[PDB]
């Protein structure tokens, strides 16, 4: 079902919007460890999308 | 000349360029009754001049009146609804082989529609023009051209 | 009606799907020097050009405005989405990411866009306020909520008898040419008496509006999740034009919601202040889809919007998001899908965090 | 401070384009923690 889809379908069918806040709210406050800081911010908040 | 020169020339000259007569096309109609070049300003579409959000609000209304529609699009944005006030040109029947041709001017700011002559209209020819009516599901045309869509849609 | 074929204007073609990945051949490669357009990376200088700002109210003139559901915003050249680096050893590690584009706004703050307005609607930046001629219209800011709780006011400055502006939010799908509640997804207050209007119904669920009112606007939208319990994907739609002297951008819009069914968005909420002070709740009952703060002109009506920074009776709550944070947001969150979509179509692979944010 | 666009670019988006590749090649079941554990992990080689 969701694996059978192209690569811009499932990708798409899956976790686009969470880039699209995330990278913005990393963009917003310029932490010191980007990765880092991202990395923090979905161990935080893996959940309440899916 | 001037569109807004030729346009008063046009509003001075068409209550007696043009009559309404008893028409073999249809009821009654536009004729000429003074020979018209081509190009030259025939009458003017004269209306109520409405925002295009209004015209089914007003048609409606008038279907629930049983009055006939007399709406003719200006623009996607404008109508000159002549329904309840308009002029002559609201009895300009059409031909599938029109001698007369509609376009917008505009006059200091505001559109008028103005049906020009196709060619050098003479007198007693009766005028018409190609309403453009898109194709419904039918409307059976008597404008008597060889050329004649048998229907206006 | 000719067929699925070339576009209805010889003046710029898309690649049609059966010219997939067909480029808008705009502009040719060879550019003149010109010089005005040549500023370099030591220069400070924004190249987004705003036009003349004069006192009186004016027009945008070679700008067509949204139409049949078609949104057309500002472009700007941005030859590279920048990932210049060193040459590295590996020939084949990285990619450019050339979109040679982007959604540069011209507005110096968040503001009304100019690309969202009727042509009968003229605008004065001294206040940035918005003026009309004949009858109603209708103008939007340039960002637009999509979750969490905000805030901003309008001032008016210049209220006649036989002038009545009407404020307040709006989705999409709302004709600009409208008076701001005269379909389903717009909900806004009379400039007359308050009076709470949404699908042309007039509710006096509402306090008394004043001339010199300087009113404020709380909104409270769900997150995302009580929005769509679903994928809220952003797959944006981007198609370059060269119009009569400047290049644009063209994006698909929504279209017309046949929607009759009630689920209200879920402990949404629209609050109305006079000066601060509590007006009252106007909306409860609040339809999904992104909105946006509008107004609609009566014959000569002059309001404008403002945001948080400048404010007079601002709510003291550490939540609620002032018009320029919210617009900045979205700005750079358009950014980002100007990213992704170059990425999707130029590099193979996608991955997001834990989908959570 | 970098613009958003090249401030991203430089601190985030190639790291970002390998997990791209890695999640469009595998297709794990739960790509949530999968690109939390390559965040996590992966972040040393572009710090
Ligand atoms: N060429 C044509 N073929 C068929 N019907 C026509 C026609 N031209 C006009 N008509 C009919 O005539 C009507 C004109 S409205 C005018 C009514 C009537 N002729 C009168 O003078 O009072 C239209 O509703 C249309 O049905
Ligand atoms: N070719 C055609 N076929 C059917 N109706 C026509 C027609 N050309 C004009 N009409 C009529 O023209 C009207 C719109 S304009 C009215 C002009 C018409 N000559 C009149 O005397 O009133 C319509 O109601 C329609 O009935
Ligand atoms: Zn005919
Ligand atoms: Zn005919």
């Amino acid at each position: 079902d969701l694996q059978s889809l192209p690569t811009r379908a499932y990708l798409d069918q899956t976790v686009v919007p969470i880039l699209l806040q995330g990278l913005a709210v990393l963009a917003k406050e310029r932490p010191p460890n980007p990765i880092e800081f991202l990395a923090s911010y979905l161990l935080k908040n893996k959940a309440q999308f899916e | 000349l001037p569109m807004p020169m030729r346009f008063r020339h046009l509003k001075k000259t068409s209550k007696e360029a043009v009559g309404v007569y008893r028409s073999p096309i249809h009821g009654r109609g536009l004729f000429c009754k003074r020979n018209i070049d081509a190009g030259e300003m025939v009458i003017e579409y004269a209306g109520i001049v409405i925002r295009s959000i209004l015209t089914d609000k007003r048609e409606k209304y008038y279907d629930s009146k049983g009055i006939g529609c007399y709406m003719f699009r200006i623009d996607d944005s404008e109508v000159v609804d002549a329904t309840m006030h308009g002029n002559a040109a609201r009895f300009i029947n059409h031909s599938c082989e029109p001698n007369c041709y509609s376009r917008v001017i505009n006059i200091d700011g505001q559109k008028h529609i103005v049906i020009f002559a196709m060619r050098k209209i003479y007198r007693g020819e009766e005028l018409t023009y190609d309403y453009k009516f898109p194709i419904e599901d039918k409307l059976p045309c008597n404008c008597g051209a060889k050329k004649c869509r048998k229907f206006l849609n | 009606k000719q067929s699925s074929a070339v576009s209805t204007s010889g003046n710029l073609n898309g690649g049609i799907a059966a010219g997939s990945s067909g480029k808008g051949r705009g502009a040719k490669r060879k550019q003149q020097d010109g010089g005005t357009t040549g500023t370099t990376k030591k220069a400070r200088s924004d190249p987004l050009f705003s036009a003349q700002r004069l006192p009186p109210h004016g027009y945008p003139l070679e700008h067509p405005f949204n139409k049949d559901g078609y949104r057309y915003i500002l472009a700007e050249p941005d030859p590279h989405a920048p990932d210049p680096e060193k040459l590295e050893l590996d020939c084949w590690a990285g990619k450019p990411i050339p979109g040679d584009l982007y959604r540069a706004c011209l507005y110096e703050r968040v503001l009304l866009a100019l690309h969202d307005r009727a042509p009968q609607l003229k605008i004065s930046d001294d206040r940035l306020t918005v003026v009309g001629e004949k009858g109603y219209s209708m103008v939007r800011a340039s960002h637009g909520v999509r979750k969490g709780a905000w805030y901003f006011e309008i001032t008016v400055d210049e209220m006649p008898p036989d002038t009545a502006a009407r404020l307040g939010w709006s989705q999409p799908l709302g004709n600009l040419q409208a008076p701001l509640g005269y379909d389903k997804f717009s909900y806004s207050w009379r400039s007359k008496k308050g009076t709470k209007f949404h699908q042309s119904i007039g509710k006096h669920y509402s306090s008394g509006y004043g001339q010199g009112d300087v009113l404020g606007f709380y909104i409270n939208l769900p997150e995302d999740t009580e929005t769509a319990k679903s994928l809220p994907d952003t797959y944006k739609d981007k198609a370059l034009i060269k119009f009569k002297s400047y290049l644009y951008f063209e994006e698909k819009d929504f279209v017309d919601k046949a929607e009759k069914s009630l689920k209200q968005t879920p402990h949404s909420e629209i609050i109305f202040y006079k000066n601060g002070v509590n007006q009252g709740v106007a909306y409860k009952d609040i339809f999904e889809g992104v909105y946006f703060p509008a107004i609609s002109l009566y014959k000569s009506c002059t309001v404008s919007i403002n945001f948080g920074p400048c404010f007079k009776y601002p709510p003291k709550d550490l939540t609620y998001r002032p018009m320029s944070d919210m617009g900045w947001g979205a700005v750079v969150e358009h950014t980002l899908a100007d990213v992704l979509y170059h990425v999707e179509t130029e590099v193979d692979g996608r991955r997001s965090p834990p989908w959570e944010p």
